[PDB]
């Protein structure tokens, strides 16, 4: 329905959603990276290399 | 065979094209080539064949699970031989008779 | 370890599936009709005379010549992969066992 | 032509089609493979029109059903009741429709411009002087000008012995008309049922391939009638609908994969437009 | 030499190289075909007193018969003959399964509409032959047996209906075609017509208004069993070596073996999972016999370079060596666990690795050499 | 229309065609607008199909059921082939045939977007 | 280049072509399959009718 | 979808070519697959957060 | 359909080897990609931890 409605707008990801072409998520999230980040820099700074 | 299945007909038809099987096989063969390369690489590093001692102490330290079993009708370890009995193969020999 | 958990050695099954998939691949491949009248050479032969036959037989010969060269580089990607891997192995063995 | 009554009125009921409906889409041998197809099939898991004749509410169902571009039909008996079908358009005399009956001694296949009955159908007479059953009536239709196909089998003796307890006989077979070809899969399978069909897989093999030359939109089933000594002698009110049951689906464009055993048999099947798995 | 023409050399460098495969050739041929012994209704066909109309067409089924076409050459000339399955010079190598014969008479302007694609009254409303269709069409003119001075009015067309007709159709009914708003109930009016039409068929008429006797043959070909077969003759069956085949007109090469394949009564061939035939059921004796291809394969050659010699060892990978599917004996035999080696001493000393040749062994040119 | 054929939704349209223009045409060379022969309205059409669908599947040596995931249906007619009476709106698209629990756990059949499933008890 | 001559009967010219079959193109004159050149005909019927 | 467009006579034809569709989509498959192990390997070394 | 499905073949035929163009690119892509995560891998455990 938002493709369908917004034609104008020529988006190339509904160009490519209608011809065929699917683009798919990961499986781990920008936040979920963001605590492993964390987590290695709280060990690197509070009990570094060990 | 596999373009023609010797038809002689597509035999001679396939000729014109003799030049793309060619390089198919080239491509191939160098894989091949490096597979055995691989091999070496990683294990023929040391071309000096150390024997296993006798075994004499090592200070209490046991490597009868790495070292070859000597029973066996081929000289693996027993890791070895249970790393052998895992992986399963597609056939048991290179010779199939037609 | 190894004996109780088998997906411990999936690496090196994976191998031996893949390159055995691949092949079998490339026989079913021989069934399809590449917008010919028939896969079989022989139907194509035994009804139709040259003008036309040759068309047929053509449809086929390309199409088959275009599954090997899928295999092929399929197949040059994965040495490509594989020769990493033993080089790594191979690095290995120099640093962790040397 | 008779046009019956005292009949009773009751809706359709509707059956599963579980995995029936699979036949064999070629004439090539295969063994120990799964082969993937496409054609007209009935589609796994349908709604399929159950009709019924019993004697009790007194029930005896013969309507014109539409034929949809093929047909699977099924039935169980435990009589020989179901004695065929009629196909066509108009079946009014104007256009040429096929009749398909077994009339007790030949099976009969004819081509014409047939004038059928409103009410189709068979009978049995039943003489309780030497206990016997004896094929009597046959109506079905009117007149049969400009007959342009005709076959008769050769001669046979069927029972038409009525019959007690459970249904002992399925009988499956698929109808299609494609250029012009009138072609005809079957299979008869040993069942033990009180009612409605049995769970399981059979595929139906090549049985003919009729060229006919005709358009067909709709069709009927034949049902044979019982009459006796007990029964009133009026020839709209004076009879028995015995007891048989049959079944109607319809083909539709479907994709198979279908798996053959050590010996060439259609086993099993997936009907991959049936679900996401 | 395999070697020096794929390399497109004269000169070939040390080393190993895979030359195809270990291949044999058939000596004889197979043909079998189904003893029919009757000659097709090339006479009924043909050669009838009467034809039908176009608007209702015959259609007779042929069946256990030879179809030598031949027997037309002293009789029979026709204007028109065209196949639109198989090239008509491979009609006598061929059986045939659903064989029928549609006939009828038409004007010679409408000859043109008896293929698939066209449109016309015959096309549309009389006799629609199928796009997708495998068969031939033969025609011929019919002045002198269908036409009469006064007009043979005998054949009827229709010229009339409400939709085009699907392929192998007929309608032989006549209502009242309704061209207008009108009931049309038996008036035959201003707007409703008769739907058929005679046509005036005289000796006098110019080419395109005389009639034409059209026969359509049509069939299906190599997928079931023969009923019809052209006029080939058999040969006795050849088991247990490379043969060529004729199997009611399907051919090949291989080796024929008896099988424990069961078909069922409709079938006449059977496939693999590359959906090539790999099994028949013979014509005369309904045995089912296994068919496998004649080659086989794994042949590669050893070879020095040849700027030093020309000595050449062949290794045969599916050979064991104990005719062994080889090229020559050679004298010298070392089976190894890669194939049979032919062509090499085998020796007890073990060296660094030259020629590589597969598990565990190797060769080198060494001396005498 | 007038004789070219096709599949799709018809729409009202906000595109303007030259006098001598019957057709109009996307980067595809796909015809994705006409003017219609009896009213000169210009209509966009749009293909019926539009996608995003997988299946999480236990083996089906353990069980029949499955849950079906709709990566372009939010659930919030949801073009999905059933409601299924268990639906949970992920990242990755509208989780149709799954319970959705509040205990966090290893992974085991990832979906996307942070969301795994598993077959758990009763299963 | 050569050119080849004869007279047959109109309703046998349709024979004269790769892929025939009948009485000229199986055992008077056949045409091979692979043909180069150009078939040309023309009615005699005030020239060689009696 | 990308080469018939839902085209019903396209859709029949491309049944023959079948096996060639399931062939591109493992190898897309097998891509993406590793991507997520990409992430892991690099991101996911210690499992005590 | 006698001449229709020559031109339609044609397209399919186009069609599929543009996608096996595509899915041949992004396998070569996918192990680029791959040893560059290997790389990062091997700097989160030696640069990092
Ligand atoms: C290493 O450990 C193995 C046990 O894992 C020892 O083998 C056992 O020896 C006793 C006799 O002392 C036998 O009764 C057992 O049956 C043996 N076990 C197995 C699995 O074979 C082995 O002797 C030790 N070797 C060294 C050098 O310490
Ligand atoms: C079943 O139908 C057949 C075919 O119409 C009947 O057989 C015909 O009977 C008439 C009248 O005696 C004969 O003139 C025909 O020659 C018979 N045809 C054939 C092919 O033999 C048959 O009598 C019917 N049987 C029943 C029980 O109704
Ligand atoms: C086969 O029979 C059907 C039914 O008589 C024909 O379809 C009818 O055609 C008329 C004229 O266009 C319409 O007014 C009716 O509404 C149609 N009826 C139905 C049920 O569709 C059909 O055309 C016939 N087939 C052929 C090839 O003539
Ligand atoms: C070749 O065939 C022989 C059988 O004819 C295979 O078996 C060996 O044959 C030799 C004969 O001298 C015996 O001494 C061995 O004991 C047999 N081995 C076994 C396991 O029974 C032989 O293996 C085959 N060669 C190859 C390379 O497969
Ligand atoms: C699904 O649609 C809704 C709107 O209908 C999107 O927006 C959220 O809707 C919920 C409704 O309960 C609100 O509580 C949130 O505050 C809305 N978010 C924002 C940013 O306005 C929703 O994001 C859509 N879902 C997905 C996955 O895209
Ligand atoms: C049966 O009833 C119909 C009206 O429903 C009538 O047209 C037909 O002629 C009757 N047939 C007989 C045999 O009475
Ligand atoms: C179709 O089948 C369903 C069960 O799956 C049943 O509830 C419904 O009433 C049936 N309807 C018809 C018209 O057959
Ligand atoms: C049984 O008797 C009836 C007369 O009541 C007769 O019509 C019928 O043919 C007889 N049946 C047999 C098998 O003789
Ligand atoms: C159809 O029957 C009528 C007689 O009712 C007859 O005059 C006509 O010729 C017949 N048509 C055909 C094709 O046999
Ligand atoms: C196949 O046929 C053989 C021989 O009759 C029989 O022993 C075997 O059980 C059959 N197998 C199957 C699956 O029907
Ligand atoms: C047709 O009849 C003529 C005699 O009028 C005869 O010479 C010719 O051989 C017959 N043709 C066939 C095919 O029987
Ligand atoms: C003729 O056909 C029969 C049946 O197929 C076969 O048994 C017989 O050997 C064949 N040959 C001869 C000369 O009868
Ligand atoms: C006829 O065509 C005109 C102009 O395109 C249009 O406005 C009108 O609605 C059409 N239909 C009728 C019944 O006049």
């Amino acid at each position: 329905g938002d493709c369908l409605g917004d034609i104008a707008a020529r988006d190339l990801i509904c160009a490519q959603k209608f011809n065929g072409l699917t683009v798919l998520p990961p499986l781990l999230t920008d936040e979920m990276i963001a605590q492993y980040t964390s987590a290695l820099l709280a060990g690197t700074i509070t009990s570094g290399w060990t | 065979m596999y373009i023609c299945g010797d038809s002689t007909e597509c035999s001679n038809l396939l000729l014109q094209y003799g030049s793309f099987c060619t390089q198919l096989n080239r491509a191939l063969t160098g894989i091949a080539v490096e597979q055995d390369k691989n091999t070496q690489e990683v294990f023929a590093q040391v071309k000096q064949i150390y024997k296993t001692p006798p075994i004499k102490d090592f200070g209490g330290f046991n490597f009868s699970q790495i070292l070859p079993d000597p029973s066996k009708p081929s000289k693996r370890s027993p890791i070895e031989d249970l790393l052998f009995n895992k992986v399963t193969l597609a056939d048991a020999g290179f010779i199939k008779q037609y | 370890s190894l004996s109780s958990t088998p997906s411990a050695l999936g690496k090196l099954q994976d191998v031996v599936n893949q390159n055995a998939q691949a092949l079998n691949t490339l026989v079913k491949q021989l069934s399809s009709n590449f917008g010919a009248i028939s896969s079989v050479l022989n139907d194509i032969l035994s009804r139709l005379c040259p003008p036309e036959a040759e068309v047929q037989i053509d449809r086929l010969i390309t199409g088959r010549l275009q599954s090997l060269q899928t295999y092929v580089t399929q197949q040059l990607i994965r040495a490509a992969e594989i020769r990493a891997s033993a080089n790594l192995a191979a690095t290995k063995m120099s640093e962790c066992v040397l | 032509c008779v046009n019956l009554t005292t009949r009773t009125q009751l809706p359709p009921a509707y059956t599963n089609s579980f995995t029936r409906g699979v036949y064999y889409p070629d004439k090539v041998f295969r063994s120990s493979v799964l082969h993937s197809t496409q054609d007209l099939f009935l589609p796994f898991f349908s709604n399929v029109t159950w009709f019924h004749a019993i004697h009790v509410t007194k029930r005896f169902d013969n309507p014109v059903l539409p034929f949809n571009d093929g047909v699977y039909f099924a039935s169980t008996e435990k009589s020989n009741i179901i004695r065929g079908w009629i196909f066509g358009t108009t079946l009014d005399s104007k256009t040429q429709s096929l009749l398909i009956v077994n009339n007790a001694t030949n099976v009969v296949i004819k081509v014409c411009e047939f004038q059928f009955c409103n009410d189709p159908f068979l009978g049995v007479y039943y003489h309780k002087n030497n206990k016997s059953w004896m094929e009597s009536e046959f109506r079905v239709y009117s007149s049969a000008n400009n007959c342009t196909f005709e076959y008769v089998s050769q001669p046979f003796l069927m029972d038409l012995e009525g019959k007690q307890g459970n249904f002992k006989n399925l009988r499956e077979f698929v109808f299609k008309n494609i250029d012009g070809y009138f072609k005809i899969y079957s299979k008869h399978t040993p069942i033990n049922l009180v009612r409605d069909l049995p769970q399981g897989f059979s595929a139906l093999e090549p049985l003919v391939d009729l060229p006919i030359g005709i358009n067909i939109t709709r069709f009927q089933t034949l049902l044979a009638l019982h009459r006796s000594y007990l029964t009133p002698g009026d020839s709209s009110s004076g009879w028995t609908a015995g007891a048989a049951a049959y079944y109607v689906g319809y083909l539709q464009p479907r994709t198979f994969l279908l798996k053959y055993n050590e010996n060439g048999t259609i086993t099993d099947a997936v009907d991959c437009a049936l679900d996401p798995l | 030499s395999e070697t020096k023409c794929t390399l497109k050399s004269f000169t070939v460098e040390k080393g190993i190289y895979q030359t195809s495969n270990f291949r044999v050739q058939p000596t004889e041929s197979i043909v079998r075909f189904p003893n029919i012994t009757n000659l097709c209704p090339f006479g009924e066909v043909f050669n009838a007193t009467r034809f039908a109309s176009v608007y209702a067409w015959n259609r007779k089924r042929i069946s256990n018969c030879v179809a030598d076409y031949s027997v037309l050459y002293n009789s029979a000339s026709f204007s028109t003959f065209k196949c639109y399955g198989v090239c008509p010079t491979k009609l006598n190598d061929l059986c045939f399964t659903n064989v029928y014969a549609d006939s009828f008479v038409i004007r010679g302007d409408e000859v043109r509409q008896i293929a698939p694609g066209q449109t016309g009254k015959i096309a549309d409303y009389n006799y629609k032959l199928p796009d997708d269709f495998t068969g031939c069409v033969i025609a011929w003119n019919s002045n002198n047996l269908d036409s009469k001075v006064g007009g043979n009015y005998n054949y009827l067309y229709r010229l009339f209906r409400k939709s085009n007709l699907k392929p192998f159709e007929r309608d032989i009914s006549t209502e009242i075609y309704q061209a207008g708003s009108t009931p049309c109930n038996g008036v035959e009016g201003f707007n409703c017509y008769f739907p058929l039409q005679s046509y005036g068929f005289q000796p006098t008429n110019g080419v395109g208004y005389q009639p034409y006797r059209v026969v359509v043959l049509s069939f299906e070909l190599l997928h079931a069993p023969a009923t019809v077969c052209g006029p080939k003759k058999s040969t006795n069956l050849v088991k247990n070596k490379c043969v060529n085949f004729n199997f009611n007109g399907l051919t090949g090469t291989g080796v024929l073996t008896e099988s424990n394949k069961k078909f069922l009564p409709f079938q006449q061939f059977g496939r693999d999972i590359a959906d090539t035939t790999d099994a028949v059921r013979d014509p005369q004796t309904l045995e089912i016999l296994d068919i496998t291809p004649c080659s086989f394969g794994g042949v590669s050659v050893i070879t020095p370079g040849t700027n030093t010699s020309n000595q050449v060892a062949v290794l045969y990978q599916d050979v064991n060596c104990t005719t062994w599917r080889v090229y020559s004996t050679g004298s010298n035999v070392f089976q190894t666990r890669a194939g049979c080696l032919i062509g090499a001493e085998h020796v007890n000393n073990s060296y660094e690795c030259d020629i590589p040749i597969g598990a565990g062994i190797c060769a080198s040119y060494q001396t005498s050499q």
